[PDB]
RNA sequence: ACCUAUACAUUACCGCUAAAGUAGAUGAUUUAUAUUACUUGUGAUAUAAAUUUUGAAACUUUAGUGAGUAGGAAGGUACAAUGGUAUGCGUAGAAGUGUUUGGCGUAAGCCUGCAUGGAGCUGCCAUUGGUACAGAUCUUGGUGGAUAGUAGCAAAUAAUCGA
RNA sequence: AGAUCAAGGUUAUGAUAUAAAUGUCCCAGUGGGCCACUUUUGGUAAGCAGAACUGGCGCUGUGGGAUGAACCAAACGUAAU
RNA sequence: AAGUGCUGAUAGAUUUAUAUGAUUACAGUGCGUUAAUUUUUCGGAAUUAUAUAAUGGCAUAAUUAUCAUUGAUUUUUGUGUUUAUUAUAUGCACUUGUAUGAUUAACAAUGCGAAAGAUUCAGGAUACCUUCGGGACCCGUCUUGAAACACGGACCAAGGAGUCUAACAUAUGUGCAAGUUAUUGGGAUAUAAACCUAAUAGCGUAAUUAACUUGACUAAUAAUGGGAUUAGUUUUUUAGCUAU
RNA sequence: AGAGUUAAACAGUACGUGAAACUGCUUAGAGGUUAAGCCCGAUGAACCUGAAUAUCCGUUAUGGAAAAUUCAUCAUUAAAAUUGUAAUAUUUAAAUAAUAUUAUGAGAAUAGUGUGCAUUUUUUCCAUAUAAGGACAUUGUAAUCUAUUAGCAUAUACCAAA
């Protein structure tokens, strides 16, 4: 089930494969009505498909940070979050403590 | 002499003890290797108090330190020499154990070759045998 | 020859009652063997899902022979794929030295029906039969539906 | 504690092609990238339709390639079909059109090329119209097929018309009691 | 006041579920410095050093969340064979078996040392089967307690001496 | 009762969305239930018999009631506080 | 209600942030107007105008709208007024500074992976023995309910039970597509394989009647013709957005 | 029981392996409570597994040796590729493309020769300077965040209660 045995063609062997499975242009003569199967993807190179300059004039958003940064502090014991969150509340600290 | 890897973590563990299969104390036919009981009036399946404990995924170890050995390394069964050349630049996450099939003749080379690539073999002094 | 891991028995083994129940065990034949009884204890199953079982509509033909109803069929829908479409372009210049000659019984067909909506060229159709709309919708285009022998 | 999340919080869909086809499982690899970096909805419905079975990618004859195209005003809109384009002999003269398809029957490749236009795999589409400008993305009927004719059946309602699982068409095959008002009843 | 749950809460970890991000690497990015356009000022160029693959079936980010018979679905795992493969292992010791050898796995399981053994065996990719046992008064062989010496060796009159 | 025009402000209670909508396989099992508040019929009563509603047990561990299938708290990934 | 002013303790601290993406925006320190005022004299210290809409305060106009209306409450504000309050007007360098990337790290002590040789500190219900505490009924089964005064089971090794087939139906995979399908046969031939292949034949392509009859849209064109609800491609002009 | 034979008698006619069930013997510790077993936390004994080197307020300051070089400011020379141009032939009339040949050019690349070619270069080992030659682990310590628990209490404002 494993494709690709190492193979050796002779000369007149190799010159008959354009008859057995005929060609891309015309069908075959030695297999009546046979027609070579067409792939679902003819160009099949992704790294040149994605390369590409026909596609990278469309692409929008290369989101380049990660933005994890998560921990919830406490704005009732950590004063430095009070003045980040309610900035006016810094004043009332320096007013009544004054 | 091999430095333990890649600035080692602290391997911590939910249970060390292994799970030991209902009624295996009672019978010599039952192996201690766990079976889930399926049977209806069973207090172990039902998870009664002070019966024992079943497996689940909740005891699953940290995904960093999963399969890590005591030495911070992870195993890699080596079976001949040119499997050690796989560990030429994995000698910093993995470690080799020479198989049980590998004979005393070849092990002397695997031990000497793996001393050059600095890997930490987990069983040298196997088939020593300071003999013929 | 069938991949067994996807069969349930690899998986149900072993929990006890193998998928079939503790209460209502997998017994031998708990409803009847076969189409028993589609007229008493399976009747709901037999009407729905098969209305029309259990009767006789009738005309008995002792030893039907399957040649006296042979009559293969063709609509006007094809009729012109039987000549080449590459032989349709030339009569579509327009230039009518034609109708063509189609001999539908030499192909395999007898009855020429009329589904169709065929083009404005004439045709000459030698088939053994007719529809009412096969005769009209050809002779409107000029040609003639003609009797094969 | 909370009551609840029951089910199905597990939403229901298919998320990779079940074809192990090495050509299809590469056009997916591409079209993942053409819809996460160009957020078109045109390109979702190609990644979504590269996933489905062969039911859900039903054939679409050469005449509906053409019968839809001639609904006009887009004379260079390529016809995008995630599936098969077969051939209609009941169409005689075929217009010159450009076709994107997974598979094209050769009796339709011999005709479209002769007209002559193009036949495109889905990688030549994306290297030409990555955002899908000037394309016509069609699909043939999913319930065209005759397995679907039998769904679902109470004889007793005035609307079923849904096709039993007989073995054979004739009299003395489910045609008597419960279908005719003489024998039994009319369903 | 205080004690008390597998509940509540904040944290670590496992899974699930739901979202979200990454693939121009004859590219991207640093740090300096030479030059520089110079826009005051900041970019572009040269040099020197540096970082920058992932079974994309992968990696990264985020949040919620976990009862279960009967029952269904997924993913693993043991057994044995076939077709390919591992330039596999093996009388310098295969299978098996034992074992306070040492670990791995959440588990099924698995690797390894020593012991015995004495000729074959395995990993992977396919496809398959006479494919996993605690039960069935299951089958067939073996063995325990009882009892390893207990019930018992009591009808038919009876033997004893010395050689 | 309809088919096309013309005019229309700010879309017409509240609070919700652990996604909803829809096919197929009507696929597995099930088609012996018991318990309880309030309602209730037969019986003299019954841990009896039979129904209506809601919740449970069945399938369910943990905390409490010394004890317990259903009571009262509470529903259960491995751990610390 | 305010931080008012703290003092005590507890447990915990993900992170290979490139083992395929900011360590930078913040603020905080150390150099470059002024002048008197004050205080200690060794610092500090204080001071105005410096530009606000000014927000709060006062007076007044003004109007929206109202508990109750003598009034009060407003509302849109607007002006004047001074009483205060707040923010903006800190670049260039430079730190071992704070924050923020699930915010744990600075100081010491103890001890040398130590050539073979070999200790220290932590850990090991691995699989047992010793010592205590807590919990803890026997499994399988049928059952509404089993530890049951329900049935089977003394113990152990081997064996041991959802399969082949036939015909359908659905789902998925694959090939070809109005077709498709060698396989009964034949031919080539390398060997019960593979290959090649004529005439059919099934199934599909057209149906409905008990039957004989009959046989699918106005038309050279048309997806339930027509209608709604339509993903999507084309398209409209409009400010308009990044570049221009 | 010695001895002998064999590679082996732990292959001596249960004749390969030799499992379990059950057990005689040795060694170890222990015994009046769920009958014993068992779960979880610890324990004594025993055995065992794992453990670390380029820095504070740096992969910085600085002196010794050795060898040597396609390295220099090196220079020629010989290749073989790479990359990018151009040309021919294969091509689906053309182009594109793709292959294969031909040729240009740059920088690189080895190998050989080469101011001084060891002049201060160049690859490798040694000196002293700030915290210290650690870099780790096990700990007492310290302050920080999260969740929390107990504690003292500067001060306003409110309603009648005089």
């Amino acid at each position: 089930g494993h494709v690709g045995r190492f193979v050796i063609w002779t000369e007149s062997a190799f010159a008959r494969l354009n008859d057995l499975f005929g060609t891309w242009k015309k069908p075959s003569t030695l297999k009546k009505g046979y027609n070579l199967p067409q792939p679902k993807m003819a160009n099949t190179d992704l790294s040149r498909l994605l390369k590409s300059e026909e596609i990278r004039k469309v692409l929008r958003d290369p989101r380049k940070r990660v933005f994890r940064s998560v921990r919830r502090l406490n704005p009732l014991t950590n004063v430095r979050q009070l003045i980040k969150l309610n900035p006016y509340a810094e004043v009332l600290k320096r007013r009544a403590a004054l | 002499m091999t430095i333990r890897p890649a600035y080692r973590p602290k391997i911590v563990k939910k249970r060390t003890k292994h799970f030991i299969r209902h009624q295996s104390d009672r019978y010599a036919k039952l192996s201690h290797k766990w079976r889930k009981p399926k049977g209806i009036d069973n207090r172990v399946r039902r998870r009664f108090k002070g019966q024992y404990l079943m497996p689940n995924i909740g005891y699953g170890s940290n995904k960093r330190t999963r399969h890590m050995l005591p030495t911070g390394f992870k195993k890699f069964l080596v079976h001949n020499v040119r499997e050690l050349e796989v560990l030429l630049m994995q000698n910093r996450v993995y470690c080799g154990e020479i198989a049980h099939g590998v004979s005393s003749k070849k092990r002397k080379e695997i031990v000497e070759r793996a001393k050059q690539l600095s890997v930490r073999l987990t069983n040298p002094n196997g088939r020593l045998r300071s003999q013929e | 020859m069938s991949n067994i891991k996807r069969k349930k028995t690899r998986k149900l083994r072993g929990h006890v009652s193998h998928g079939h129940g503790r209460i209502g065990k997998h017994r031998k034949h708990p409803g009847g063997r076969g189409n028993a009884g589609g007229m008493h204890h399976h009747r709901i199953n037999f009407d729905k899902y098969h209305p029309g079982y259990f009767g006789k509509v009738g005309m008995r033909n002792f030893h039907l022979r399957r040649q006296h109803k042979f009559r293969p069929e063709i609509n006007l829908d094809k009729l012109w794929s039987l000549v080449g479409a590459e032989k349709f372009a030339e009569l579509e210049k327009e230039k009518s030295t034609k109708a063509p000659v189609i001999d539908l019984v030499k192909f395999g067909y007898y009855k020429l029906l009329g589904r169709g909506h065929l083009p404005a060229r004439p045709v000459i159709v030698k088939a053994k039969y007719f529809s009412k709309k096969a005769e009209d919708k050809i002779k409107k285009a000029g040609g003639v539906c003609l009797l094969s022998a | 504690g909370i009551d609840i999340n029951h089910k199905y919080d597990r939403k229901v869909r298919r998320t990779e092609p079940k074809s192990q086809d090495v050509y299809l499982r590469l056009l997916v690899k591409l079209y993942r990238f053409l819809q996460r970096r160009t957020n078109k909805k045109f390109n979702r419905i190609i990644l979504k339709r590269l996933f489905m079975s062969k039911i859900n990618r039903p054939p679409l004859s050469l005449q509906r390639i053409a019968r839809f195209f001639k609904a006009a005003n887009q004379p260079e809109s390529t016809i995008v079909v995630v599936g098969t384009v077969t051939d209609d002999a009941r169409l005689l003269v075929v217009p010159k059109l450009t076709v994107c398809a997974l598979h094209v029957t050769q009796t339709a490749r011999e005709r479209i090329l002769k007209a002559g236009g193009e036949v495109l795999t889905f990688d030549q589409l994306a290297l030409r119209s990555p955002t899908g400008k000037n394309t016509l993305l069609l699909q043939g009927r999913r319930t065209a097929r005759t397995a679907c004719k039998h769904f679902g059946k109470a004889p007793g309602v005035p609307h079923s018309h849904t096709r039993p699982y007989v073995r054979s068409k004739g009299r003395k095959f489910e045609r008597a009691r419960g279908r005719r008002s003489s024998c039994g009843y009319k369903k």
